[PDB]
């Protein structure tokens, strides 16, 4: 059931913090930075909450939005 | 719009998932906002500007989808694929 989630995300300097944030969550598997603005967190999981990722990373960081969502074709 | 002429996404492939066989290039009036990548012969949700759009790829990396004007999202199959 593995999920691609692409998270936008102000990170100017914080990035290392959003990382550290996203990779701690439950059910991710992994986490990088992409985009042609190095400002998509790039998420990967099962069972991974996109709505709490979005709403945390607003708390602690800064702007946060889900941009994509994609199941893992295996 | 030439793909040709358009530098790679800035990628990253997991090494523990199939590796996506296209690159996608979202443009708003013909101006390049982003690009990434994105599974063959399957689907995706993406926000393209103000709207959420399913996008269906096809086996050459053809994306089709419901996008709002002035907004596209084109895709390309990577080298190899």
């Amino acid at each position: 059931p593995k999920q691609k989630i692409v998270i936008k995300v102000s990170m100017p300097c914080s990035r290392s913090k959003a990382m550290k944030l996203v990779v701690m969550a439950s059910g991710v598997s992994s986490v990088e930075v992409t985009g042609d603005g190095k400002d998509r967190l790039q998420v990967v999981g099962d069972g991974v909450d996109a709505a709490c990722l979005v709403t945390c990373l607003r708390k602690k960081i800064g702007h946060a939005e889900l941009v994509q969502v994609e199941e893992v074709k295996e | 719009i030439d793909l040709s002429r358009e530098r790679d996404p800035n990628f990253f492939d997991n090494a523990d998932i199939p590796v996506p066989e296209c690159f996608w290039f979202m443009f708003k009036n013909n101006v390049r906002q982003d690009a990434g990548t994105c599974y063959s012969s399957w689907k995706m949700d993406k926000k393209v500007g103000p709207n959420w759009v399913h996008i269906k790829s096809d086996d050459n990396c053809n994306l089709s989808g419901d996008f709002p004007p002035g907004w596209i999202v084109l895709g390309k199959k990577r080298p190899g694929f």
